[PDB]
RNA sequence: CGUGGAGGUCAGUGACGAAGCCUAGACCGUAAGGUCGGGUCGAACGGCCUCUAGUGCAGAUCUUGGUGGUAGUAGC
RNA sequence: GAAAUUGUUGAAAGGGAAGGGCAUUUGAUCAGACAUGGUGUUUUGUGCCCUCUGCUCCUUGUGGGUAGGGGACGCAU
């Protein structure tokens, strides 16, 4: 197995005064009017983003079932994951047909590759 | 038929979460002597189809679950076998099943439904045929002194759609509906 | 000389390399063990390499050397495995002699898997005749719903009803 | 349930926006011919017709006693057109072969127009309410 | 024309009367003359086989395990044509059994139980009245129909069982008077039995063995569906072996071309079709509409490349492939909606259809058009084409 | 990190649905951002290695367009 | 076919405010494996195993590829 897996920080960070107004957007990004109260770091505002939560390398990138992601289209490129099935696991970009996911399916519960988001297009 | 009571098997997909559980339990008033083993693993049919002949099974019913919503309806009778798929003791209507094609599905809900048919029926159990599409359910059936009978619509909802007729269990098919074979418009069918 | 393909190869690209997500890349050629381009498992800079690879029959050893380095069309030598994981471990660590730890080690490994895979592949063959997987186009969704809708607006469900109900009384 | 249903549409009107919204969201869930008698009633300047929104220079007015407000009003361009949406749809609806005993206004929408007027898009489903919906 | 097909609802045998270019599907296109069923006894007596030798004479196998025999005759109607009447002449009744078989249903992957049937009917020789009446069951009834009049029953014989197919090979003469047939089925390789006219006496003078195991390392199934003989192999006739070449359909697609001089593996074991694609019957045609075969079907020439067959699936198609197995292509394809029963290429020039879609319908070979589609309202498992009339 | 075009390369992906947009779905990044699941849609598009720019928005009594409150108001 | 902005239906709170931060609560709501084996032990067929008999290409070596007759290590049972 692994570690046990932690975050650090787990609420996504939203930029000042995102939703009191639309003509400002929610990616992060900094102020640097000299006054502000985010910038100063005034108690009860929201909170910077900071190296410090930066995550553990041991686990870092890791997907929360343990596994990695790896993303894969064709098959051929899923046999790059022969080696690791206990690190990796590979899911199919968005725009492959529903012709080739079950091929790319079948042939990854052979492997024994765990494939993240199968159910992608596909019904019985 | 009109001989020994249907004697039905129901079943359900592998795993089948909730949702096929759930509409197991609404078909179990429709039909009766309704047994499901409410559990399955993995088996090869062959099995099943014997170990159902021999505890006297005329027909069994498969639910088939997307994990989320009950999809297609396998009915097996020794003989034929359908499978269907649908889209959300009582009395019995069917209508515009008037075809080869169509009374073969006749044949079946009628076998199927009636329980070796009843009778008293205040509430009735409807099966419409309009193009391709079978549709059934369930009203109460109240008379308006005049002429029109006022209903109660009590449930469920759904309509089915053929999809396989195939003549043994598993063996040849005799039916289907390709996704081109609506290329053309009007066809209509049973 | 080969150090200098391999740096080549970490600067530049190769045809083949992937850079998943986190901070490593693979290599998909076809003849490598461990399938991860660097130093000591990149096929092209190696000059002297051994992996093991199914033919659709049993496993074949692929061997290499610095002689046939310049002749491609027949550069990999090739050899059967058994069919005894012992016997056939012993096969490896039988032609591999000196060559250093590494390739003894892996290509070990990579015959563990894949046998393995084809013993999964042999169950999964006899399993699970039913509920194939399938696909419905997305104009095949819009038609569908569509007409039914007409389907059921065009019956207007009661009037058969209470007509059959007529006809029985 | 639109089996049993009968739909009447309008659009591209040249009315207020306001006042037909109101004059709209009055009747809805109300019977198909009280309904009627009731725009009759109230275009002929006998119980007016409340307006909820928009009340800035609308006079105190007795009437109102029904709803629980003081303030309504006697327009006369609205009723008209909403008249007439009743009207086909009780076409619609009899050529349905619907029930006009049962057939009551399930839905009332109105919502802006192009461009200065106030145009508006009108929509109604009236439905026969049937006893017994559901069992279960 | 005029044919016959087998109605499996009543079990009866209707004749078709009609043009080259006839199709119900319309009321454009120009109408058969006449359908009738004639003799029907019953679901389960329900014609398995039927063969004329010649017009008037055809000779029933009929499910309920009982041949029958048929005199036939043309009469005045009810334009001008003709139809006939169909009345039994003889019979010899309870050929089957059904237990044997039964023992072994739980073996087969097919369904619930295994009824015993017809699966051969035919001449021999090609000038005799003699008749190899196969079951599935492995029953060999050989029945020459005496010139009293009368069938009479030459010998009941043994077989490795099931029996799903049985040939005979007639490529070389009538005198040589030693029969081979080639027979299999279930899990069963295919077999060469020999018979001598004594009729009594059968000896399997050679056996297949299947090919190597597969990509797997497993083991490909053994169910040979059909054969169809060649001449034997031109070249230096060879030590101990027999001479022959024939080629089988398997149910898992495999097209499988077999040459004794060779030895006992198949020298070609080759998939028509994509993961394992169940087949039935087959068929030998030539490009031309030309005729190439013997009238119990068996190929004459010497070499593979130049063999073109029909064979279908379960559920609609019908192919045409070469010696290789590149498909020549479907046909009927944007036409049968079912699985097709029956296939018989007719003078070369002509294919026979049926099956449970209950349309029947006739094809021709190099134009690959749709002659004729006529609705019988039943399954039909058989067509025979009788006598090609004029129409008055 | 991201945007527009270019030179390679994935024998990349794509009418079995590329882009795009919606998302009270999930995961990944500390963050810039990224990647998948549904939904609508119809024809091109993306990842790695490098080049080149008309390349990143909340503001400018910013420009152009669309909308509102003001209000069915003052009023005709 | 986006946003602003508006209508309808439903949710929810409100009567003196909305918005944000840390944390749970309650409601709704969604996800939640084609996991279904492994290690042996025995019975028994088949064949890439055994024993005969070949053939072939070349990097001629502790190598591939392939056929036929038979018999009892992988596979199935």
């Amino acid at each position: 197995p692994h570690p046990k897996i932690v975050k650090k920080h787990t609420k996504k960070f939203k930029r000042h005064h995102s939703d009191r107004y639309h003509r400002v957007a929610e990616n992060w990004r900094k102020q640097k009017g000299i006054d502000s109260v985010v910038r100063r770091r005034f108690r009860g505002n929201i909170s910077q983003p900071k190296i410090g939560y930066g995550s553990n390398k041991k686990t870092k990138f890791l997907s929360p079932s343990g596994h990695k992601t790896f993303l894969v289209a064709n098959v051929k490129d899923l046999e790059t994951l022969t080696m690791h099935t206990k690190t990796y696991a590979a899911e199919i970009a968005h725009n492959i047909s529903a012709k080739n996911r079950v091929v790319i399916l079948a042939r990854a519960k052979a492997l024994g590759i765990k494939v993240t988001n199968p159910k992608g297009r596909l019904a019985l | 038929n009109s001989n020994e009571p249907p004697k039905i098997f129901l079943t359900t997909n592998v795993n089948a979460k909730k949702s096929a559980y759930e509409f197991a339990n609404i078909l179990i008033e429709i039909l009766p002597n309704v047994t499901f083993v409410k559990r399955k693993f993995g088996y090869k049919l062959k099995e099943i189809s014997d170990i159902c002949i021999k505890r006297n099974f005329t027909d069994i019913v498969i639910i088939n679950e997307d994990k989320k919503k009950v999809t297609g309806l396998t009915f097996i009778h020794e003989g034929p076998t359908f499978y269907f798929k649908l889209s959300s003791i009582p009395e019995l209507i069917l209508n515009n099943f008037q075809t080869r094609l169509g009374q073969t599905v006749g044949r079946l809900f009628q076998s199927i439904l009636p329980q070796n048919p009843d009778i008293e029926g205040r509430q009735v159990i409807t099966l419409h045929n309009q193009r391709d599409y079978i549709f059934f359910r369930r009203h109460r059936y109240v008379f308006k002194d005049n002429e029109r009978v006022g209903l109660q619509e009590l449930g469920p909802q759904f309509t089915l759609k053929l999809k396989r007729l195939q003549r043994g269990i598993k063996e040849e098919t005799e039916w289907e509906h390709k996704p081109e074979m609506d290329k053309e418009k009007k066809k209509f069918y049973l | 000389s080969d150090e200098i393909v391999w740096q080549v190869i970490n600067q530049s690209f190769c045809s083949h390399r992937i850079k998943a997500p986190n901070g490593q890349n693979f290599c998909r050629n076809e003849y490598n063990v461990t399938g991860l381009c660097t130093r000591q498992s990149c096929p092209l800079a190696n000059s002297k390499y051994a992996t093991v690879k199914c033919d659709n029959g049993k496993l074949y050893l692929y061997m290499k050397t610095p002689e046939r380095a310049h002749t491609p069309a027949k550069l990999w030598e090739r050899i059967k495995l058994s069919k005894n994981y012992t016997k056939a471990l012993q096969q490896i660590d039988e032609h591999l002699l000196h060559w250093s730890k590494f390739f003894r080690h892996k290509c070990k490994q990579r015959f563990t898997k894949l046998t393995q895979v084809m013993i999964t592949e042999r169950r999964l063959a006899l399993r699970e005749e039913e509920r194939h997987y399938v696909g419905v186009a997305p104009k095949v969704k819009r038609r569908e719903q569509n007409r039914e809708r007409k389907a059921l607006v065009a019956a207007k469900i009661e009037k058969a009803i209470e007509k059959e109900l007529m006809d029985r009384l | 349930n639109p089996a049993k249903s009968a739909s009447a549409r309008g659009s591209y009107l040249r009315v207020s926006f306001k006042n037909t919204r109101e004059t709209a969201q009055a009747i809805n869930g109300w019977e198909l011919t009280k309904a009627q008698k009731y725009l009759e009633q109230v275009l002929d300047h006998q119980r007016a017709i409340p307006f909820r929104r928009f009340n800035s220079s609308i006079g105190r007015t007795a009437q109102g006693k029904e709803f629980g407000v003081t303030k309504a009003r006697w327009p006369a361009k609205s009723v008209k057109f909403v008249q007439g949406l009743l009207q086909n749809a009780a076409a619609n609806a009899e050529a349905k072969g619907l029930d006009a005993t049962k057939l009551y206004v399930s839905h009332i929408q109105v919502n802006q127009a192009p461009k200065e007027s106030s145009p508006s898009h009108i929509e109604l489903v009236v439905t026969e309410k049937e006893e017994a919906v559901a069992k279960a | 024309m005029r044919l016959l097909v087998s109605c499996v609802d009543s079990g009866s045998i209707k004749e078709v009367l009609c043009n080259i270019g006839t199709d119900t599907s319309v009321q454009s296109a120009l109408q058969p003359f006449h359908v009738a069923p004639h003799l029907a006894e019953g679901l389960k007596a329900y014609v398995d086989r039927m063969w004329v030798i010649s017009e008037d004479e055809a000779i029933l196998a009929r499910n309920s395990g009982v041949v029958e025999l048929v005199k036939i005759s043309k009469h005045l109607k009810e334009p001008k044509f003709d139809i006939s009447e169909f009345e039994i002449t003889s019979s010899v009744s309870d050929l089957f059994d059904d237990a044997k078989l039964e023992s072994l249903s739980s073996k087969s992957v097919k369904r619930t139980k295994l009824v015993d049937g017809f699966v051969t009917l035919c001449p021999i020789k090609k000038s005799n009245n003699t008749f190899v009446a196969a079951t599935k069951s492995g029953l060999l009834h050989i029945i020459k129909k005496g010139e009293d009049k009368k069938l009479i029953k030459l010998a009941s014989l043994g077989l490795k069982a099931p029996v799903e197919f049985l040939q005979l090979y007639d490529l070389e003469d009538t005198d040589t008077d030693k029969y081979i047939f080639a027979y299999g089925g279930e899990e069963n390789l295919i077999k060469l039995v020999e018979i001598d006219s004594s009729f009594q006496s059968l000896k399997q003078i050679w056996e297949a063995k299947n090919v190597k195991n597969d990509r797997l390392d497993m083991r490909v199934p053994v169910w040979p569906m059909a054969l169809r003989f060649l001449e034997p192999s031109p070249g230096k006739t060879e030590k101990g072996k027999l001479n022959y070449q024939f080629a089988a359909i398997t149910r898992w697609s495999h097209l499988t071309k077999y040459s004794t001089q060779h030895g006992r593996k198949p020298f070609a074991q080759i998939d028509l079709l994509p993961n394992r694609e169940p087949l039935s019957q087959m068929e030998v045609f030539d490009a031309k509409g030309e005729n190439v075969v013997s009238s119990l079907g068996n190929f004459q020439s010497e070499t593979f490349n130049e063999l073109n067959v029909i064979t279908t699936d379960y559920k609609k198609n019908v192919f045409k492939f070469d010696g290789n197995g590149r498909m020549l292509g479907k046909v009927g394809r944007d036409d049968i909606t079912g699985s097709s029963t029956y296939i018989h290429v007719h003078d070369g020039k002509y294919l026979l259809q049926g099956g449970l879609d209950r349309y029947v319908r006739i094809f021709d070979i190099k134009t690959n058009k749709m002659l004729v589609k006529v609705y019988v309202g039943s399954r039909i498992n058989f067509i025979v084409m009788l006598d090609d009339v004029e129409i008055e």
